[PDB]
């Protein structure tokens, strides 16, 4: 819950209100990628 | 256990020719002792008080500062000797001129901002200089050492020059635009402030036909509002400020050998100083005597002149009785009530207003 | 004493037994490089 | 046996702490005081505490009592005389011997030189 | 005096600052094992040398071998490593 | 040689050789001035928000609009009700398209409003001079001001004069003056505030002393040694003190009773509060940017989150392994750092439990902490065998300045208003002034006794400072002495003896006036 | 009044510190944490065993496995908990890799944690 | 100040030329005022006075010493009852005079708002009290100061 | 006294 927030309410109970080269790096970075995946399987 | 209040002894024993030993001292006590012994006295509680510890750089000798029998100053070669002088020391020999205290920037800065204010050619370039150097003042944030020479150059031109009208304005608007600048702290001269300013508005001749008399009676009414306003901001750091000056108006409006101008501003001054209630408690239960005594002679006079005084004089007063506050042919009986109070010349434009509020405030204090 | 977790202790000490198993007690180097690229 | 009843029977099973001592000690540990906080719960902590040190008298009771060769034990320095007549003295010795039950160590050195 | 880095480096302002130069590190990919160019064994995916593997995969210096580096005498471009990397596992 | 060891470390590593504020600002202009001007001037207020609404739904920002109409509704509420009600295309629209308002003014009520607007020009001045030249025509005349009892009105109604043209043309001074009861050139005008403006500006600081300096003392007493904390809140109103006990007490500053939302709480009569919920000594406590939010650090380990307004914790934040000893908020007050005995320093924010970015590197305990007025940096200090100062980027996490040079332990750290220079001072009287962009020591100030000096302060424009120390005095310093005219260092301006109260905070106002907090201990 | 030795040197020590004010009680308190600590010490090496340096040494050794975690060591010296730097650089380096927060101007000093982590219906 | 017109701290009592004009010729002589409320002002025992007199509570009597209860009676009565048996044994081995136990109160007290009373040392000494009274009831009649603190902590 | 004034 990375997004989960209450608010700050002095009207509630607790004061809280709930919500309810060659091959330079650039161009070839993903292929370069998907091969270091495989190969780290 | 080492949280005893009990003193901590020590008992020596001896191993022999400079051997000794140290062991703490005890004895055994009876539970009776303990039980009924009477318990520590109990500290007051905690609270807070407030005192000035300086003032513009000098230590005031009050009860609450420490004294000067019981380091402070540098005394080695690079430093000022005038800074011993900031310090307000009694044994001081040294006396600094302006030379030795102000910069020569902020000195050139003072002489060009009186040179651009105090101008009177009518050209369109110079309003606007005296504009600039108006806000200037209202706005610089680095004169803080130029305050008391401000306040003193205020009274001079004051004082040297009451046959001037546009001086006497430009150092009204000057005293406005001091007052007004967030970077300063100005309690300590509050009052001498307030000196100048009444001066300008319950001054016997003021100048030396029309355009006359309008130049006068915008100054007073200038001098009234700025005099209002320094007595709400600076009214509780000067204590005594608010009835002294409440009471000298009073003391000039109560007074029929006073010119009609005089009277206007004393009636200005004493609801710009005391406020609502010091018109109802002191101003309305004498006036159907003043309208009697004073109001009809003036009144009973055909010069234009007097005509404008009188006018002039009666809307301070309407005003100042309708600053306390800001049903049918019933609702007019009420208002019969106020011309038998007020009198016939103020009880009647008051009266013209129609206005339930106002007229129960004015009767309230019939009985006084 | 400084402390740390056992794993990257023992990581690191085999870690370092296959370099020096590698480069021969650092008789050789494997790093080098002939030519551009 | 249900919490309830006790602490509506609470009237009967008051400590001899005075409630300012409770009061201080609550402050201190991060509770407010009755005021605000239930009085019975006070009380009750109270009672708690006044029971655990009526444990820690009744030892160190028994451990004076089976003390009645023959030197003292190392690292209880303290007294003096030795009081007067047959009469029981809490000395530093049977309190350390008692709470050491309770995981304190209370000893000290005799001597300083 | 030097030259400092930017705020954000990026492969484009090294790599093309730098061109002509010789790169730091070659590195051959196998199906099971890489090595480097001129080394005579190999180095197995599942071995320790597979932390390298994951610095080539977040581009990042890896300092846990930072020795072997100096003493081999690896160069250094503005504190960063240009890696050409041979792939003959398709 | 350290220059040739970095030389070589850096020749080895390849380095080579909208509408609403406007409306807002000016009404709460109007209501600062003199009252003999309030008349005229508030003939502005209803203009300026008719055509902005307008304006708003010729964008299409129609919520806006809406927004901006309701917010505004209360102050017309009692006059335009109709006209709130139209507006709620009209001919009466075209009208006003077509028709370009007047507004009479005096001439130098129109240049203090001129001038004002200038001095504002990037905070609200630009939308209200831009809406002045659109719709509006401000018809100056050399008259004085009117009001219904002013001189001006009594004499034309006496002498029956008649209604000049300008001020012909909802409330008018026809109304005023009717028997009932030019041009412009904005923009050019502009031009010759800035040019005039510029002529008085102060270029240079040559002879003279420094600037005196008021100030007032608040001295606590019956305290018994148990205070270990105290702040001041951002208004002056508040007094914050953390004990040896565990517990907070706060205290308004002129004692008036403190207020409580709370239904039961209505209308009670306290002037001084007590925060409990601590377990070990209380070492630090931070107003939020009137304050809403209370910040504190004990030596149980524990962060704690306390409301103001009902007078309670609101949440714990427990990252740390041992005792915390500093807090700090924000400049705007939505992060905050923390630092303590685990030699890391933490940065949160208020939305999230756990620390958003952890600060490693130094090699023991940190004594101090302190932010940069832009939000992005964080000043840590830590103290015996590692007596240095690390600037930290709040961005990365990574350190970015360095500064050494004490010798003994560090008990403050203060950043300039201006964001370039920093303070910081020891046990052993001195102040250390360093400049931040080169990592070099500016100077030392000293005069201060032996003990620590736990509070600074810059002033507005950060050309002076005042320090508090244990020696039981507070002290003024020159940060750059005036050029020459052709134990205690020649830069200090004033110092001021307290009778028996080391001194624990001392603050800054507006003006050349401070506030400092101590403890009396009559022994 | 009399005075053991060592308290008198105890107390001088403070002094040259810097302490300008103690208590009465804490030249004894430190005498007795240094009797108790010499104890358990040499308990601790009898049963390692006349006693030689090494039991000794091995004693405080063991010892400092579970207390003592403290002082003001500097470079890789065991203070503050004794953790070593380059976990807890790591650790750092876990922590500072996500982005801050976005955080609205409508919600900025007023947006609070999770339901999960405040004090709600706590009275 | 002589005339009853305003409040000052400035006489010595509180803490324990000559210009014919008004004050408002001189500006650079005037302090400000600070509010009555506020002032540092000392009585006769050397103690400030707290000027809040509307929001001062008493604390109220019998604070300070033991609640009444079913058990903290029986107590007392157990306590009276081992003194008057060892009355008789003191007799009896003739063929010696004991005083009862008193808890002592403080004296008034007024708290500045609603608190606890945060004083260690009347606290602790109560405390210490109560772990006598409770030592005596388990058997003691003597006792060594060391042990009776270390028991209190 | 302001309502001492008001009296009657």
């Amino acid at each position: 819950n990375w997004e989960d927030y209450t608010y700050v309410d002095p009207s509630r109970p607790d004061g809280i209100a709930i919500p309810s080269w060659e091959g330079a790096e650039p161009e070839t970075s993903d292929l370069l990628n998907a091969v270091l995946d495989s190969c780290l399987a | 256990g080492y949280e005893s209040t009990r003193p901590l002894r020590y008992g020596e024993a001896s191993l022999g020719p400079g051997q000794p030993l140290f062991y703490i001292d005890d004895e055994e006590v009876d539970f009776e002792k303990v039980i009924n012994a009477p318990l520590p006295k109990v500290p007051r509680d905690m609270t807070f008080t407030a005192h000035w510890l300086a003032v513009e750089g000098v230590q005031p000798s009050i009860p609450q500062n420490p004294t000067t029998a019981e380091d402070l100053l540098p005394k080695g070669p690079g430093a000022n000797p005038a800074l011993a002088a900031l310090a307000g020391n009694d044994n001081v020999s040294f006396r600094p001129s302006v030379k030795h205290v102000i910069s020569k920037e902020l000195i050139l800065y003072f002489d060009k901002i009186q040179a651009a204010i105090l101008d009177d050619d009518p050209d369109e370039e110079k309003m606007r200089l005296r504009q600039a150097a108006l806000e200037s003042v209202r706005s610089d944030p680095g004169l803080h050492q130029l305050l008391p020479y401000f306040v003193n150059f205020i009274t001079n031109q004051v004082t040297h020059h009451l046959d001037d009208l546009f001086i006497l304005r430009q150092m009204m608007e000057l005293a406005e635009a001091v007052v007004q600048n967030p970077t300063l702290f100005i309690d300590p001269y509050a009052s001498a402030l307030a000196a100048p300013v009444l001066t300008c508005l319950m001054s016997r001749k003021l100048g030396k036909i029309d355009s006359t008399l309008r130049e006068q009676y915008s100054l007073r009414e200038l001098a009234a509002s700025l005099l209002s306003m320094i007595a709400r901001k600076y009214g509780a750091s000067n204590a005594l400020l608010r009835p002294k000056l409440t009471r000298t108006c009073l003391k000039h409006f109560l007074d029929p050998t006073r010119p009609p101008a005089v009277l206007f501003g004393a009636i200005s001054g004493v609801a710009a100083s005391g406020g609502p209630e010091a018109v109802r408690v002191l101003v309305l239960p004498n006036l159907k005597t003043f309208d009697s005594a004073v109001l009809q002679p003036l009144r009973e006079k055909a010069g234009p002149v007097a005509e404008l005084e009188y006018e002039m004089l009666v809307g301070g007063i309407v005003k100042a009785v309708q600053s306390i506050v800001g049903n049918g042919a019933d609702l007019t009986r009420e208002g019969e009530q106020v011309i038998e109070f007020l009198g016939p010349i103020v009880g009647q434009r008051i009266a013209q207003l129609r206005n339930h509020t106002l007229n129960r405030s004015i009767l309230e204090v019939r009985h006084l | 004493p400084v402390f740390a977790p056992l794993k990257r202790q023992y990581q690191l000490a085999r870690l370092h037994e296959q370099l020096q198993a590698a480069t021969n007690g650092g008789r050789t180097n494997i790093f080098k490089v002939v030519g551009f690229g | 046996a249900s919490l309830r009843e006790f602490l509506n029977k609470m009237d009967d099973y008051a400590p001899i702490i005075p409630d300012a001592v409770t009061n201080y000690y609550m402050t201190r540990a991060g509770l407010p005081p009755p005021p605000q906080t239930d009085i019975r719960l006070a009380r009750l902590l109270a009672l708690a505490t006044q029971k655990f040190i009526a444990d820690i008298a009744a030892d160190a009771y028994q451990y004076s009592r089976i003390r009645a060769l023959g030197i003292q034990r190392p690292g209880y320095g303290g007294g003096g005389q030795g009081g007067s007549q047959n009469r029981t003295v809490l000395t530093m010795e049977d309190l350390g011997m008692a709470v050491s039950e309770f995981g304190v160590n209370v000893k000290r050195s005799e001597f300083y030189r | 005096t030097f030259d400092a880095p930017p705020y954000v480096i990026t492969p484009e302002y090294i790599l093309k600052k730098f061109a002509g130069h010789p790169p730091s590190l070659i590195v051959h990919l196998y199906q099971n094992h890489f090595r480097f160019d001129q080394q005579e064994g190999m180095f197995q995916y599942k071995s320790p040398m597979r932390i390298f593997i994951e610095h080539l995969r977040n581009r990042t210096v890896p300092h846990e071998i930072m020795e072997y580096l100096i003493q081999g005498g690896v160069p250094f471009y503005e504190g960063c490593l240009i890696v050409q990397v041979f792939d003959h596992r398709t | 040689n350290l220059n040739q060891i970095v030389t070589d470390y850096l020749k080895k590593k390849g380095f080579t050789r909208k509408y609403l504020k406007a409306f807002l600002l000016l009404k709460n202009w109007i209501d600062n001035n003199l009252d003999i001007y309030k008349f005229e001037l508030r003939k502005l207020l209803w203009p300026v928000f008719v055509y902005s609404y307008l304006e708003l739904v010729s964008q299409g920002y129609v919520d806006d609009a809406k927004h901006l109409l309701e917010t505004l509704r209360s102050h017309f509420e009692a006059v335009h009700q109709d006209q709130l009600a139209l507006l709620d295309e009209n001919h009466t629209t075209r009208l006003y398209r077509e028709n370009k308002y007047r507004i009479p003014l005096n001439q130098s009520l129109s240049g203090n409003l001129f001038h004002f607007l200038e001095r504002e020009a990037d905070n609200g001045g630009a939308t209200i001079i831009y809406i002045l030249q659109t719709h509006c025509s401000v018809e100056t005349s050399a008259r004085g001001p009117i009001e219904p009892y002013s001189f001006e009105a009594i004499y034309r109604r006496a002498r029956n004069l008649d209604l000049d043209e300008a001020d012909a043309h909802g409330v008018t001074n026809r109304d005023v003056l009717d028997t009932s009861a030019r041009a412009r050139d904005v923009v050019m005008e502009m031009q010759k505030v800035r040019e005039n403006r510029d002529r008085f500006v102060i270029e240079g600081r040559t002879g003279g002393i420094g600037i005196p300096v008021s100030a007032c003392m608040f001295t606590f007493h019956n305290t018994l040694g148990t205070v270990s904390c105290m702040d001041f809140s951002n208004d002056h109103k508040l007094v914050a003190v953390g004990t040896m006990d565990s517990y907070i007490r706060v205290w308004s500053l002129d004692g008036k009773p403190l207020k409580s939302a709370l239904e039961n709480e209505k209308n009670l009569k306290v002037n001084n509060r007590k925060l409990i919920g601590h377990s070990g000594p209380v070492y630090g406590v931070s107003f939020s940017d009137s304050s809403k939010l209370l910040l504190s650090c004990s030596a149980d380990g524990q962060i704690r989150l306390w409301s103001l307004e009902i007078w309670a914790c609101l949440c714990i934040y427990k990252a740390h392994d041992g005792p915390v000893f500093r807090v700090l908020w924000g400049p705007h007050g939505h992060y905050f750092a923390s630092a303590g005995w685990d030699k890391t320093v933490r940065v949160f924010t208020q939305d999230h439990a756990s620390a958003v970015r952890i600060m490693v590197g130094h090699d023991t305990s940190i004594s101090a902490l302190a932010w940069h007025p832009n939000g992005t940096y964080v000043f840590s200090a830590s103290d015996e065998m590692d007596k240095s100062i690390r600037m930290w980027s709040v961005i990365t996490g990574n350190c970015v300045r360095i500064f050494t040079g004490h010798t003994h332990y560090i008990t403050a750290l203060e950043c300039a208003h201006n964001g370039k220079i920093l303070a910081s001072a020891d046990t052993g009287g001195n102040i250390f002034i360093w400049d931040i962009e080169k990592g070099t020591l500016i100077k030392k100030c000293r005069g201060h006794g032996k003990g620590g000096i736990p509070s600074l302060s810059f002033s507005a424009e950060s050309n002076v400072l005042v320090s508090g120390g244990l020696d039981c005095t507070v002290r003024v310093w020159d940060i750059e002495l005036p050029a020459d005219p052709n134990q205690i260092t020649p830069d200090q301006i004033s110092a001021f003896a307290t009778k028996k109260t080391p001194v624990l905070k001392v603050r800054f106002t507006r003006m050349n006036l401070i506030v400092a907090g101590g403890c009396y201990d009559p022994e | 009044s009399p005075r053991p030795r060592d308290a008198r040197t105890l107390e001088l020590l403070l002094t040259a510190q810097g302490v300008t004010s103690f208590e009465p009680r804490v030249s004894q308190l430190l005498l007795d944490f240094a009797y108790r600590h010499t104890a358990a010490v040499l308990s601790d090496a009898l049963h390692l065993s006349s006693i030689t340096a090494n039991a000794v040494a091995l004693a405080i050794s063991s010892r400092l496995g579970y207390q003592f975690r403290g002082g003001g060591g500097g470079y890789y010296g065991g203070g503050g908990g004794g953790a070593s730097k380059d976990w807890m650089l790591e650790l750092a380096r876990e922590r500072n890799k996500v982005a801050l927060p976005r955080v609205l101007p409508s919600e900025w000093g007023v947006r609070l944690p999770g339901e999960r982590f405040v004090l709600s219906g706590v009275s | 100040e002589a005339l009853g017109l305003i409040k000052t701290a400035y006489s010595d009592s509180s803490v324990t030329a000559d210009r014919a004009v008004p004050s408002y010729y001189e500006p650079q002589t005037i302090i400000p005022d600070i509010d009555p409320k506020l002032q540092w002002v000392e009585d006769g025992e050397g103690q400030v006075i707290n000027q809040f007199e509307d929001m001062l509570q008493l604390v109220p009597p019998g604070h300070f010493t033991a609640p009444s209860s079913r058990l903290t009676r029986r107590i007392d009565a157990n306590i009276r009852q081992m003194q008057e048996t060892r009355k008789l044994c003191s007799k009896i081995g003739v063929i010696i005079q004991t005083h009862p136990f008193v808890e002592a109160d403080i004296e008034p007290h007024y708290i500045s708002g609603e608190g606890p009373v945060m004083a260690g040392e009347v606290c602790r000494s109560a405390l210490q009290r109560s772990v006598a009274k409770i030592f005596y009831h388990a058997g003691f009649e003597e006792l060594q100061p060391s042990a009776l603190d270390c028991i209190t902590d | 006294a302001i309502e001492s004034f008001k009296r009657p």
